[PDB]
Protein backbone atom coordinates (compact mmCIF):
# COMPACT_ATOMS: atom_id res chain seq x y z
CA UNK A 1 0.00 0.00 0.00
CA UNK A 2 2.24 2.59 -1.35
CA UNK A 3 0.69 6.10 -1.24
CA UNK A 4 2.47 8.99 -2.74
CA UNK A 5 0.90 12.48 -2.39
CA UNK A 6 1.50 16.44 -3.39
CA UNK A 7 0.59 19.78 -2.56
CA UNK A 8 -2.51 21.04 -4.49
CA UNK A 9 -2.44 23.67 -7.28
CA UNK A 10 -0.58 26.86 -6.94
CA UNK A 11 -0.89 29.75 -9.13
CA UNK A 12 1.99 32.46 -9.18
CA UNK A 13 3.63 35.30 -11.14
CA UNK A 14 6.83 35.58 -13.29
CA UNK A 15 9.74 36.02 -11.57
CA UNK A 16 8.26 34.60 -8.45
CA UNK A 17 9.02 31.03 -6.07
CA UNK A 18 6.65 27.74 -5.92
CA UNK A 19 7.24 24.86 -3.04
CA UNK A 20 5.72 22.12 -4.05
CA UNK A 21 5.20 19.08 -1.44
CA UNK A 22 5.56 15.28 -1.68
CA UNK A 23 3.62 13.06 1.37
CA UNK A 24 5.16 9.51 1.62
CA UNK A 25 3.54 6.57 3.18
CA UNK A 26 3.20 2.95 2.82
CA UNK A 27 7.03 2.69 3.32
CA UNK A 28 10.53 3.93 5.18
CA UNK A 29 10.74 7.46 3.49
CA UNK A 30 14.75 6.73 3.96
CA UNK A 31 15.06 3.78 2.03
CA UNK A 32 15.19 5.15 -1.67
CA UNK A 33 15.40 7.98 -3.80
CA UNK A 34 13.25 10.64 -4.58
CA UNK A 35 12.90 11.85 -8.29
CA UNK A 36 11.11 15.15 -9.57
CA UNK A 37 9.49 15.37 -13.07
CA UNK A 38 7.43 17.98 -14.69
CA UNK A 39 5.43 17.70 -17.84
CA UNK A 40 3.91 20.94 -19.67
CA UNK A 41 0.44 20.71 -21.42
CA UNK A 42 0.80 18.91 -24.59
CA UNK A 43 4.32 17.87 -23.92
CA UNK A 44 7.00 15.60 -22.70
CA UNK A 45 8.16 14.28 -19.75
CA UNK A 46 11.08 16.66 -18.29
CA UNK A 47 12.85 15.67 -15.33
CA UNK A 48 14.63 17.84 -13.25
CA UNK A 49 15.74 16.57 -9.46
CA UNK A 50 17.11 13.88 -7.48
CA UNK A 51 17.07 13.82 -3.83
CA UNK A 52 18.13 11.40 -1.15
CA UNK A 53 15.70 11.32 1.47
CA UNK A 54 17.88 9.57 3.84
CA UNK A 55 21.31 10.91 3.17
CA UNK A 56 20.08 14.59 1.96
CA UNK A 57 22.58 14.39 -0.68
CA UNK A 58 21.21 16.70 -3.76
CA UNK A 59 21.83 16.38 -7.93
CA UNK A 60 19.97 17.96 -10.71
CA UNK A 61 19.75 18.46 -14.50
CA UNK A 62 21.91 21.26 -15.86
CA UNK A 63 18.97 24.16 -16.85
CA UNK A 64 17.63 23.89 -13.24
CA UNK A 65 20.76 24.21 -11.49
CA UNK A 66 20.17 27.61 -8.91
CA UNK A 67 16.99 27.51 -10.02
CA UNK A 68 15.41 24.19 -7.88
CA UNK A 69 15.92 23.48 -4.41
CA UNK A 70 14.85 20.15 -3.04
CA UNK A 71 14.65 19.34 0.54
CA UNK A 72 13.36 16.88 2.82
CA UNK A 73 11.94 16.24 6.38
CA UNK A 74 12.62 12.90 7.44
CA UNK A 75 10.22 13.70 10.93
CA UNK A 76 7.51 14.08 8.36
CA UNK A 77 8.12 11.71 5.48
CA UNK A 78 7.98 14.17 3.50
CA UNK A 79 10.60 15.25 0.42
CA UNK A 80 9.72 19.27 -1.21
CA UNK A 81 10.88 21.35 -4.23
CA UNK A 82 11.54 24.77 -4.06
CA UNK A 83 11.82 26.65 -7.44
CA UNK A 84 12.53 30.13 -7.90
CA UNK A 85 12.50 32.75 -10.45
CA UNK A 86 9.97 31.48 -12.18
CA UNK A 87 9.53 31.80 -16.18
CA UNK A 88 5.81 31.65 -18.01
CA UNK A 89 7.24 27.86 -19.76
CA UNK A 90 7.82 26.78 -15.88
CA UNK A 91 3.69 26.63 -16.27
CA UNK A 92 3.47 22.67 -15.97
CA UNK A 93 1.86 19.98 -14.21
CA UNK A 94 5.03 18.49 -11.54
CA UNK A 95 5.41 14.93 -9.77
CA UNK A 96 7.62 13.21 -7.54
CA UNK A 97 8.11 9.88 -7.75
CA UNK A 98 10.15 6.88 -6.33
CA UNK A 99 13.47 5.24 -7.02
CA UNK A 100 13.64 1.19 -7.24
CA UNK A 101 13.99 -0.67 -4.01
CA UNK A 102 13.51 -4.32 -5.42
CA UNK A 103 15.20 -6.36 -8.49
CA UNK A 104 16.63 -3.57 -10.09
CA UNK A 105 20.34 -2.50 -10.94
CA UNK A 106 22.20 0.09 -8.63
CA UNK A 107 22.08 2.51 -10.63
CA UNK A 108 19.04 3.32 -12.62
CA UNK A 109 16.76 6.08 -11.32
CA UNK A 110 13.88 4.42 -12.52
CA UNK A 111 9.58 5.60 -11.48
CA UNK A 112 8.09 3.14 -9.77
CA UNK A 113 5.31 4.99 -8.49
CA UNK A 114 4.27 8.36 -9.08
CA UNK A 115 2.58 11.34 -7.10
CA UNK A 116 -1.04 12.65 -7.77
CA UNK A 117 0.57 15.49 -10.11
CA UNK A 118 0.16 19.24 -9.08
CA UNK A 119 -0.93 21.81 -11.48
CA UNK A 120 1.26 25.29 -11.20
CA UNK A 121 0.22 27.43 -12.87
CA UNK A 122 2.37 30.78 -13.87
CA UNK A 123 0.74 33.96 -15.09
CA UNK A 124 0.93 38.07 -14.89
CA UNK A 125 -3.22 38.06 -14.81
CA UNK A 126 -5.38 37.37 -11.46
CA UNK A 127 -7.76 35.63 -10.92
CA UNK A 128 -11.32 35.70 -13.39
CA UNK A 129 -14.70 34.41 -12.62
CA UNK A 130 -16.00 33.01 -16.27
CA UNK A 131 -18.64 34.74 -18.53
CA UNK A 132 -20.66 32.37 -20.60
CA UNK A 133 -22.91 32.53 -23.82
CA UNK A 134 -25.47 30.72 -25.75
CA UNK A 135 -24.55 28.55 -29.20
CA UNK A 136 -27.82 28.15 -31.13
CA UNK A 137 -28.07 27.69 -35.34
CA UNK A 138 -29.52 31.07 -37.46
CA UNK A 139 -33.43 31.42 -36.11
CA UNK A 140 -34.76 27.56 -36.26
CA UNK A 141 -35.53 26.66 -39.93
CA UNK A 142 -31.49 26.17 -40.83
CA UNK A 143 -30.70 23.26 -38.49
CA UNK A 144 -31.84 19.85 -40.04
CA UNK A 145 -32.59 16.16 -38.65
CA UNK A 146 -30.18 16.80 -35.96
CA UNK A 147 -29.03 19.73 -33.96
CA UNK A 148 -26.18 21.13 -31.91
CA UNK A 149 -26.28 23.67 -29.18
CA UNK A 150 -23.72 24.99 -26.44
CA UNK A 151 -21.76 27.32 -23.79
CA UNK A 152 -19.05 28.88 -24.87
CA UNK A 153 -16.71 29.91 -21.89
CA UNK A 154 -14.65 32.99 -22.12
CA UNK A 155 -11.84 35.11 -20.04
CA UNK A 156 -11.53 33.10 -16.84
CA UNK A 157 -8.39 32.49 -15.27
CA UNK A 158 -8.18 30.15 -12.26
CA UNK A 159 -7.72 27.18 -15.31
CA UNK A 160 -10.05 24.22 -13.79
CA UNK A 161 -13.11 25.45 -14.97
CA UNK A 162 -16.42 22.75 -14.92
CA UNK A 163 -19.67 22.80 -16.93
CA UNK A 164 -22.73 20.89 -16.70
CA UNK A 165 -26.00 20.30 -18.62
CA UNK A 166 -29.67 20.01 -16.42
CA UNK A 167 -27.36 19.95 -13.67
CA UNK A 168 -25.85 16.12 -14.63
CA UNK A 169 -29.09 15.26 -15.68
CA UNK A 170 -28.14 15.22 -19.46
CA UNK A 171 -24.88 12.92 -19.85
CA UNK A 172 -25.31 11.62 -23.49
CA UNK A 173 -24.43 13.18 -26.63
CA UNK A 174 -22.10 15.88 -24.89
CA UNK A 175 -18.73 16.98 -25.41
CA UNK A 176 -16.28 19.36 -23.52
CA UNK A 177 -13.26 20.64 -25.27
CA UNK A 178 -9.53 21.33 -24.03
CA UNK A 179 -9.46 24.79 -23.02
CA UNK A 180 -7.09 27.03 -24.97
CA UNK A 181 -5.21 30.45 -24.14
CA UNK A 182 -5.85 34.21 -24.90
CA UNK A 183 -3.19 36.69 -25.75
CA UNK A 184 -4.10 38.51 -22.34
CA UNK A 185 -3.30 34.96 -20.78
CA UNK A 186 -6.80 34.11 -19.90
CA UNK A 187 -8.69 30.58 -20.53
CA UNK A 188 -11.42 29.84 -22.66
CA UNK A 189 -13.12 26.57 -23.47
CA UNK A 190 -16.90 25.66 -25.53
CA UNK A 191 -19.59 22.77 -24.43
CA UNK A 192 -21.85 21.39 -26.43
CA UNK A 193 -24.81 18.82 -26.95
CA UNK A 194 -25.75 17.42 -29.63
CA UNK A 195 -29.55 17.04 -29.79
CA UNK A 196 -32.55 15.31 -32.41
CA UNK A 197 -34.35 18.70 -33.65
CA UNK A 198 -37.61 18.19 -32.47
CA UNK A 199 -37.39 18.57 -28.69
CA UNK A 200 -35.80 22.19 -28.64
CA UNK A 201 -39.81 23.17 -28.87
CA UNK A 202 -40.56 21.21 -25.98
CA UNK A 203 -37.40 21.07 -23.27
CA UNK A 204 -35.61 23.66 -21.95
CA UNK A 205 -31.91 22.88 -21.38
CA UNK A 206 -29.50 24.96 -19.08
CA UNK A 207 -26.22 24.26 -18.23
CA UNK A 208 -24.28 25.28 -14.65
CA UNK A 209 -20.34 27.03 -15.44
CA UNK A 210 -18.33 26.49 -12.04
CA UNK A 211 -15.02 28.59 -11.13
CA UNK A 212 -13.18 27.52 -7.96
CA UNK A 213 -10.30 29.82 -7.84
CA UNK A 214 -13.09 33.20 -7.56
CA UNK A 215 -15.70 30.59 -6.01
CA UNK A 216 -18.69 31.60 -8.60
CA UNK A 217 -21.22 29.25 -9.85
CA UNK A 218 -23.99 30.30 -12.94
CA UNK A 219 -26.53 28.68 -14.69
CA UNK A 220 -28.03 29.93 -17.69
CA UNK A 221 -30.68 28.32 -20.55
CA UNK A 222 -29.52 27.65 -24.06
CA UNK A 223 -33.01 28.62 -25.93
CA UNK A 224 -33.42 28.45 -29.34
CA UNK A 225 -34.34 31.80 -30.79
CA UNK B 1 26.84 -8.65 -8.38
CA UNK B 2 28.77 -8.13 -11.73
CA UNK B 3 24.89 -7.25 -13.54
CA UNK B 4 23.49 -5.27 -10.60
CA UNK B 5 26.45 -3.38 -9.17
CA UNK B 6 28.74 -2.95 -12.55
CA UNK B 7 28.78 -0.50 -15.17
CA UNK B 8 30.34 -0.10 -18.34
CA UNK B 9 31.99 3.47 -17.13
CA UNK B 10 32.66 2.03 -13.78
CA UNK B 11 30.46 2.30 -10.96
CA UNK B 12 32.67 4.43 -8.10
CA UNK B 13 29.57 4.26 -5.76
CA UNK B 14 31.15 1.70 -3.71
CA UNK B 15 34.38 2.56 -1.45
CA UNK B 16 36.08 0.76 1.65
CA UNK B 17 38.78 1.93 4.47
CA UNK B 18 42.25 1.84 3.17
CA UNK B 19 43.37 3.65 5.95
CA UNK B 20 42.36 3.55 9.65
CA UNK B 21 44.98 4.66 13.23
CA UNK B 22 43.65 1.40 14.73
CA UNK B 23 42.09 -1.85 13.48
CA UNK B 24 38.24 -2.23 14.49
CA UNK B 25 36.44 -3.70 16.89
CA UNK B 26 33.88 -6.90 15.63
CA UNK B 27 30.59 -5.66 14.40
CA UNK B 28 31.83 -1.82 14.73
CA UNK B 29 31.09 0.72 11.71
CA UNK B 30 33.05 3.89 11.24
CA UNK B 31 31.46 6.85 9.30
CA UNK B 32 34.86 9.22 9.58
CA UNK B 33 35.86 10.72 6.80
CA UNK B 34 38.79 12.39 8.85
CA UNK B 35 41.97 12.69 6.93
CA UNK B 36 44.45 10.24 7.59
CA UNK B 37 48.19 11.07 9.11
CA UNK B 38 50.61 8.66 7.15
CA UNK B 39 53.45 11.10 7.71
CA UNK B 40 55.14 11.83 11.29
CA UNK B 41 54.04 15.53 10.61
CA UNK B 42 50.56 16.89 11.41
CA UNK B 43 48.62 18.63 8.31
CA UNK B 44 45.26 20.99 8.02
CA UNK B 45 43.11 21.23 5.07
CA UNK B 46 41.76 19.05 3.05
CA UNK B 47 44.96 17.03 1.77
CA UNK B 48 48.65 17.12 2.03
CA UNK B 49 51.82 15.36 0.92
CA UNK C 1 23.55 15.95 -22.50
CA UNK C 2 22.23 11.96 -23.70
CA UNK C 3 19.46 12.90 -26.31
CA UNK C 4 16.89 10.29 -26.66
CA UNK C 5 15.06 10.28 -30.09
CA UNK C 6 11.78 8.09 -30.24
CA UNK C 7 10.38 8.05 -33.92
CA UNK C 8 6.32 7.66 -34.33
CA UNK C 9 5.01 10.73 -33.14
CA UNK C 10 1.42 8.94 -33.01
CA UNK C 11 0.36 5.19 -34.46
CA UNK C 12 -3.29 4.13 -35.18
CA UNK C 13 -3.17 0.08 -35.13
CA UNK C 14 -6.21 -2.01 -34.30
CA UNK C 15 -7.58 -4.48 -31.58
CA UNK C 16 -4.84 -7.52 -32.27
CA UNK C 17 -2.62 -5.85 -34.29
CA UNK C 18 1.29 -5.99 -33.23
CA UNK C 19 2.47 -2.22 -32.05
CA UNK C 20 6.94 -1.29 -32.25
CA UNK C 21 7.74 1.75 -30.79
CA UNK C 22 11.42 2.70 -31.42
CA UNK C 23 13.41 4.19 -29.23
CA UNK C 24 17.63 5.37 -29.77
CA UNK C 25 20.34 7.38 -28.17
CA UNK C 26 23.62 9.59 -29.51
CA UNK C 27 26.13 6.51 -28.45
CA UNK C 28 25.81 3.23 -26.49
CA UNK C 29 23.73 2.93 -23.72
CA UNK C 30 24.50 -0.62 -23.21
CA UNK C 31 21.46 -1.77 -21.57
CA UNK C 32 20.33 1.21 -19.52
CA UNK C 33 16.75 2.63 -20.91
CA UNK C 34 13.36 2.55 -19.25
CA UNK C 35 10.18 2.35 -20.63
CA UNK C 36 6.40 3.78 -19.47
CA UNK C 37 2.86 4.67 -20.74
CA UNK C 38 0.71 7.45 -19.35
CA UNK C 39 -2.97 6.66 -19.78
CA UNK C 40 -4.94 10.21 -20.44
CA UNK C 41 -5.42 12.63 -17.83
CA UNK C 42 -3.35 10.05 -15.24
CA UNK C 43 0.21 9.63 -13.98
CA UNK C 44 2.97 7.72 -15.76
CA UNK C 45 3.54 3.91 -15.08
CA UNK C 46 6.95 1.87 -15.49
CA UNK C 47 6.28 -1.27 -17.97
CA UNK C 48 10.12 -2.29 -18.94
CA UNK C 49 13.46 -1.72 -17.34
CA UNK C 50 17.31 -2.81 -17.90
CA UNK C 51 15.99 -2.31 -21.37
CA UNK C 52 14.20 -5.98 -21.12
CA UNK C 53 12.92 -7.01 -17.88
CA UNK C 54 8.90 -6.74 -17.28
CA UNK C 55 7.59 -4.92 -14.59
CA UNK C 56 5.41 -6.27 -11.44
CA UNK C 57 1.67 -7.11 -11.75
CA UNK C 58 1.85 -6.07 -15.94
CA UNK C 59 0.19 -8.45 -18.49
CA UNK C 60 2.96 -10.51 -20.48
CA UNK C 61 1.84 -8.96 -23.81
CA UNK C 62 3.92 -6.50 -23.62
CA UNK C 63 7.55 -6.65 -24.35
CA UNK C 64 11.00 -4.95 -24.91
CA UNK C 65 14.27 -5.50 -26.55
CA UNK C 66 17.40 -3.90 -27.88
CA UNK C 67 21.20 -2.80 -26.65
CA UNK C 68 23.54 -0.31 -27.09
CA UNK C 69 22.49 2.48 -29.17
CA UNK C 70 18.67 1.75 -29.95
CA UNK C 71 15.67 -0.31 -28.28
CA UNK C 72 12.34 -1.33 -29.59
CA UNK C 73 8.91 -1.75 -27.19
CA UNK C 74 6.59 -3.83 -28.35
CA UNK C 75 2.55 -4.87 -27.74
CA UNK C 76 0.53 -7.73 -29.47
CA UNK C 77 -2.55 -6.28 -29.17
CA UNK C 78 -3.38 -3.04 -28.27
CA UNK C 79 -6.58 -3.17 -26.28
CA UNK C 80 -8.85 -0.16 -25.38
CA UNK C 81 -6.83 0.46 -22.19
CA UNK C 82 -3.36 0.43 -23.53
CA UNK C 83 -4.32 3.88 -24.94
CA UNK C 84 -2.25 6.80 -23.69
CA UNK C 85 1.35 8.06 -24.62
CA UNK C 86 4.58 6.42 -24.59
CA UNK C 87 8.13 7.19 -23.43
CA UNK C 88 11.73 5.89 -22.83
CA UNK C 89 14.17 7.21 -20.47
CA UNK C 90 17.75 6.22 -20.09
CA UNK C 91 20.16 5.92 -17.24
CA UNK C 92 23.88 5.82 -18.16
CA UNK C 93 24.50 9.49 -17.42
CA UNK C 94 20.80 11.30 -15.66
CA UNK C 95 17.45 10.61 -16.77
CA UNK C 96 16.85 11.79 -20.14
CA UNK C 97 13.27 11.00 -21.97
CA UNK C 98 12.07 10.25 -25.23
CA UNK C 99 9.63 12.63 -27.49
CA UNK C 100 6.43 10.54 -26.76
CA UNK C 101 4.58 8.62 -29.08
CA UNK C 102 0.61 8.45 -28.68
CA UNK C 103 -1.73 5.67 -29.63
CA UNK C 104 -4.56 6.01 -31.27
CA UNK C 105 -7.35 3.25 -31.87
CA UNK C 106 -7.98 2.41 -36.08
CA UNK C 107 -11.38 3.21 -36.63
CA UNK C 108 -13.36 3.00 -39.95
CA UNK C 109 -13.36 6.25 -41.58
CA UNK C 110 -15.78 9.30 -40.97
CA UNK C 111 -16.79 12.70 -41.94
CA UNK C 112 -17.33 15.46 -39.26
CA UNK C 113 -21.31 16.68 -38.65
CA UNK C 114 -20.53 20.09 -38.68
CA UNK C 115 -22.36 23.43 -38.01
CA UNK C 116 -21.84 27.34 -37.04
CA UNK C 117 -23.36 29.13 -34.21
CA UNK C 118 -23.66 33.30 -34.86
CA UNK C 119 -22.20 35.84 -31.94
CA UNK C 120 -25.52 35.70 -29.17
CA UNK C 121 -27.44 38.71 -27.91
CA UNK C 122 -24.67 38.90 -24.36
CA UNK C 123 -21.76 38.96 -26.58
CA UNK C 124 -23.81 41.60 -28.69
CA UNK C 125 -24.15 43.00 -25.04
CA UNK C 126 -20.26 42.40 -23.98
CA UNK C 127 -18.96 43.94 -27.08
CA UNK C 128 -16.61 40.98 -28.70
CA UNK C 129 -17.36 38.96 -31.54
CA UNK C 130 -16.36 35.23 -30.96
CA UNK C 131 -17.81 32.94 -34.11
CA UNK C 132 -17.91 29.31 -33.71
CA UNK C 133 -17.82 26.33 -36.21
CA UNK C 134 -18.13 22.88 -34.74
CA UNK C 135 -16.89 19.58 -35.96
CA UNK C 136 -18.48 16.58 -34.47
CA UNK C 137 -18.09 12.74 -34.37
CA UNK C 138 -15.07 12.72 -37.49
CA UNK C 139 -12.24 10.02 -37.21
CA UNK C 140 -8.96 10.80 -39.24
CA UNK C 141 -8.02 13.73 -36.80
CA UNK C 142 -6.51 16.24 -39.98
CA UNK C 143 -9.73 17.86 -40.20
CA UNK C 144 -8.23 21.11 -42.16
CA UNK C 145 -10.50 24.35 -40.87
CA UNK C 146 -11.16 27.48 -42.59
CA UNK C 147 -12.41 30.93 -42.70
CA UNK C 148 -13.55 33.64 -45.26
CA UNK C 149 -15.76 36.30 -44.19
CA UNK C 150 -17.71 38.01 -47.48
CA UNK C 151 -15.28 35.44 -49.70
CA UNK C 152 -12.34 37.15 -47.79
CA UNK C 153 -10.07 34.53 -46.66
CA UNK C 154 -9.21 34.52 -42.83
CA UNK C 155 -5.74 33.80 -40.37
CA UNK C 156 -4.07 34.44 -37.51
CA UNK C 157 -6.95 35.77 -35.27
CA UNK C 158 -8.66 32.38 -34.20
CA UNK C 159 -7.82 29.77 -32.30
CA UNK C 160 -9.24 25.74 -32.30
CA UNK C 161 -9.21 22.67 -29.84
CA UNK C 162 -9.42 18.87 -30.67
CA UNK C 163 -11.24 16.36 -28.07
CA UNK C 164 -8.90 12.93 -26.86
CA UNK C 165 -10.03 10.21 -29.23
CA UNK C 166 -13.30 8.76 -27.42
CA UNK C 167 -14.04 5.43 -25.78
CA UNK C 168 -18.02 5.79 -27.03
CA UNK C 169 -16.46 5.05 -31.07
CA UNK C 170 -12.95 5.73 -31.24
CA UNK C 171 -13.86 9.15 -33.32
CA UNK C 172 -12.98 12.77 -32.86
CA UNK C 173 -14.57 16.05 -32.23
CA UNK C 174 -13.37 19.64 -32.32
CA UNK C 175 -14.21 23.32 -31.97
CA UNK C 176 -12.87 26.21 -33.77
CA UNK C 177 -13.26 29.94 -32.93
CA UNK C 178 -12.57 33.16 -34.85
CA UNK C 179 -12.58 36.59 -32.65
CA UNK C 180 -13.52 40.06 -34.08
CA UNK C 181 -13.86 43.53 -32.98
CA UNK C 182 -17.82 44.71 -33.01
CA UNK C 183 -15.65 47.86 -35.27
CA UNK C 184 -15.04 44.62 -37.93
CA UNK C 185 -18.14 42.36 -37.03
CA UNK C 186 -20.57 45.18 -37.81
CA UNK C 187 -19.10 45.67 -41.56
CA UNK C 188 -19.37 42.39 -43.18
CA UNK C 189 -22.05 40.30 -43.77
CA UNK C 190 -21.23 36.96 -44.95
CA UNK C 191 -19.61 34.81 -42.24
CA UNK C 192 -18.60 30.87 -42.98
CA UNK C 193 -16.55 28.24 -41.76
CA UNK C 194 -15.22 25.45 -44.39
CA UNK C 195 -13.90 21.98 -44.11
CA UNK C 196 -11.14 19.61 -45.70
CA UNK C 197 -11.38 16.34 -43.92
CA UNK C 198 -10.02 12.57 -45.52
CA UNK C 199 -14.12 11.37 -44.78
CA UNK C 200 -15.66 14.17 -47.30
CA UNK C 201 -14.78 13.79 -51.15
CA UNK C 202 -15.06 17.75 -51.78
CA UNK C 203 -14.60 20.78 -49.30
CA UNK C 204 -18.09 21.49 -47.17
CA UNK C 205 -19.25 24.97 -45.88
CA UNK C 206 -21.30 26.63 -42.38
CA UNK C 207 -21.89 29.88 -43.07
CA UNK C 208 -24.37 32.74 -41.98
CA UNK C 209 -25.44 36.02 -42.34
CA UNK C 210 -25.65 38.98 -39.95
CA UNK C 211 -28.47 39.75 -38.35
CA UNK C 212 -30.44 36.97 -40.49
C1 LIG D 1 37.74 4.39 19.76
O1 LIG D 1 38.05 5.81 19.79
C2 LIG D 1 39.27 6.08 20.58
C3 LIG D 1 39.45 7.59 20.73
O2 LIG D 1 39.70 8.19 19.45
C4 LIG D 1 40.46 5.36 19.94
O3 LIG D 1 41.60 5.52 20.86
C5 LIG D 1 42.78 6.11 20.26
O4 LIG D 1 43.49 5.11 19.46
C6 LIG D 1 44.73 5.58 18.80
C7 LIG D 1 45.41 4.39 18.10
O5 LIG D 1 45.58 3.29 19.02
C8 LIG D 1 45.68 6.26 19.80
O6 LIG D 1 46.69 6.96 18.98
C9 LIG D 1 48.00 7.13 19.62
O7 LIG D 1 48.65 5.84 19.87
C10 LIG D 1 49.90 5.95 20.67
C11 LIG D 1 49.56 6.10 22.17
O8 LIG D 1 48.90 4.91 22.65
C12 LIG D 1 50.77 7.12 20.15
O9 LIG D 1 52.16 6.70 20.11
C13 LIG D 1 50.36 7.54 18.73
O10 LIG D 1 51.19 8.64 18.28
C14 LIG D 1 48.88 7.99 18.68
O11 LIG D 1 48.80 9.38 19.09
C15 LIG D 1 44.95 7.29 20.69
O12 LIG D 1 45.84 7.78 21.73
C16 LIG D 1 43.72 6.65 21.36
N1 LIG D 1 43.03 7.63 22.22
C17 LIG D 1 42.57 7.31 23.42
C18 LIG D 1 41.79 8.41 24.16
O13 LIG D 1 42.75 6.21 23.93
C19 LIG D 1 40.21 3.86 19.76
O14 LIG D 1 41.33 3.30 19.01
C20 LIG D 1 38.86 3.58 19.07
N2 LIG D 1 38.49 2.17 19.13
C21 LIG D 1 38.84 1.27 18.22
C22 LIG D 1 38.11 -0.07 18.27
O15 LIG D 1 39.68 1.51 17.36
C1 LIG E 1 27.46 12.48 6.40
O1 LIG E 1 26.38 13.38 6.01
C2 LIG E 1 26.79 14.40 5.02
C3 LIG E 1 25.60 15.29 4.60
O2 LIG E 1 24.59 15.40 5.62
C4 LIG E 1 27.44 13.74 3.80
O3 LIG E 1 28.14 14.83 3.10
C5 LIG E 1 28.07 14.83 1.64
O4 LIG E 1 29.03 13.86 1.12
C6 LIG E 1 29.04 13.75 -0.35
C7 LIG E 1 29.99 12.61 -0.73
O5 LIG E 1 31.29 12.83 -0.15
C8 LIG E 1 29.43 15.11 -0.96
O6 LIG E 1 29.31 14.94 -2.43
C9 LIG E 1 29.88 15.99 -3.28
O7 LIG E 1 31.30 16.23 -2.93
C10 LIG E 1 31.96 17.28 -3.75
C11 LIG E 1 31.35 18.64 -3.40
O8 LIG E 1 32.27 19.69 -3.78
C12 LIG E 1 31.87 16.92 -5.25
O9 LIG E 1 33.21 16.75 -5.79
C13 LIG E 1 31.12 15.59 -5.48
O10 LIG E 1 30.89 15.42 -6.90
C14 LIG E 1 29.76 15.55 -4.76
O11 LIG E 1 28.85 16.43 -5.46
C15 LIG E 1 28.51 16.23 -0.44
O12 LIG E 1 28.99 17.53 -0.88
C16 LIG E 1 28.42 16.23 1.10
N1 LIG E 1 27.44 17.23 1.54
C17 LIG E 1 27.64 18.03 2.59
C18 LIG E 1 26.47 18.95 2.97
O13 LIG E 1 28.70 18.04 3.21
C19 LIG E 1 28.49 12.67 4.17
O14 LIG E 1 28.92 11.97 2.97
C20 LIG E 1 27.97 11.66 5.20
N2 LIG E 1 29.07 10.79 5.61
C21 LIG E 1 29.18 9.51 5.27
C22 LIG E 1 30.55 8.89 5.54
O15 LIG E 1 28.27 8.87 4.76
Amino acid sequence: QVQLVQSGAEVKKPGASVKVSCKASGYTFTGTYIHWVRQAPGQGLEWMGWINPNSGGTNFAQIFQGRVTLTRDTSISTAYMDLNRLKSDDTAVYYCARDRVLYGRSFGWYFDVWGAGTTVTVSSASTKGPSVFPLAPCSRSTSESTAALGCLVKDYFPEPVTVSWNSGALTSGVHTFPAVLQSSGLYSLSSVVTVPSSSLGTKTYTCNVDHKPSNTKVDKRVESK
Amino acid sequence: SNNLDSKVGGNYNYLYRLFRKSNLKPFERDISTEIYQAGSTPCNGVEGF
Amino acid sequence: DIQMTQSPSSLSASVGDRVTITCQASQDISDYLNWYQQQPGKAPKLLIYDASNLETGVPSRFSGSGSGTDFTFTISSLQPEDIGTYYCQQYDNLPTFGGGTKLEIKRTVAAPSVFIFPPSDEQLKSGTASVVCLLNNFYPREAKVQWKVDNALQSGNSQESVTEQDSKDSTYSLSSTLTLSKADYEKHKVYACEVTHQGLSSPVTKSFNRGE
